[PDB]
């Protein structure tokens, strides 16, 4: 890790991360690429157009 | 404009609850003038206005 960070050393406004993070458990929240199917899942498929749109 | 079978109002806390939402009458008819061309006979020349339903 001290080679890695060694390798950016430009530690100066806060942490400026290069990595890529490709964590992330469960949430309603923040998603992954299908943020476009799973908004108009919620504002179509069941929330606006009922069955039969 | 939206499309749906359901009788739920687009206003619900679903939606984004904002801006008047209305039922709508009839199907949508894009703004045109009728009979420019004369195309068919008979036919006399209608005023159409946005919004406007007759």
């Amino acid at each position: 890790t001290f080679k890695i960070m060694s390798e950016k050393l430009k530690f100066t406004g806060d942490a400026m991360d290069v990595g890529g993070l490709m964590i992330k458990n469960v949430t309603p929240g923040t998603g992954d690429k299908d943020v476009v199917t799973k908004g108009q899942m919620e504002a179509f498929m069941k929330n606006w157009m009922e069955n039969k749109l | 404009y939206r499309i749906g079978s359901y009788y739920i109002t687009e206003e619900d806390i679903n939606p984004g609850d904002s801006i008047s939402l209305g039922f709508g009458s009839w199907a949508k008819v894009t703004g045109v003038i009728m009979g420019t061309g004369v195309v068919n006979p008979d036919g006399s020349v209608p005023n159409a206005q946005r919004v406007e339903f007759q």
